[PDB]
């Protein structure tokens, strides 16, 4: 059916301290691997 | 930071005894040129003045500060050192 009557946005009531981290460690195996400036840091 | 005293060219001459004043500890000289400082808008006229008063002399050529490459952009620079980790 339709309908338009609900709030279909609950799931974020149960989030917790480390969901947002969390998800940055599910999302880890996805990425590319990074581009590299040539050195460790601006300082070496 | 300003350049403004650094225009024209200066004749002094050498420093010589300063000693104090038994009654007050005042800083007294017997040096009649302690004082004189003379102004030039070139030092061929320095020269020029100090030859025809017979004085000896020494001449220091004019230190210019260099022309410097600034670039803000560096600041931020990808990979160079020059990148800047506070601002």
């Amino acid at each position: 059916p339709f309908d338009n009557t609900t709030y279909k946005n609950l799931q974020h009531h149960d989030y917790s301290t480390y969901t947002f981290l969390d998800l940055n460690l599910d999302l880890s195996k996805f990425r590319m691997p990074q581009p590299s400036s040539g050195r460790e840091s601006p300082r070496h | 930071s300003g350049v403004n005293n650094t225009k024209k060219w200066k004749m002094e001459f050498d420093t010589r005894e300063r000693w104090e004043n038994p009654l007050m500890g005042w800083a007294s000289t017997a040096d009649p040129l302690s004082n004189l400082v003379l102004t030039f808008s070139t030092k061929e006229d320095a020269v020029a003045f100090a030859e025809k008063n017979g004085w000896s002399y020494d001449v220091e050529e004019r230190k210019v500060p260099k022309p410097k490459s600034k670039s803000y952009g560096a600041n931020f620079s990808w990979n160079k050192r020059t990148r800047v980790s506070t601002k």
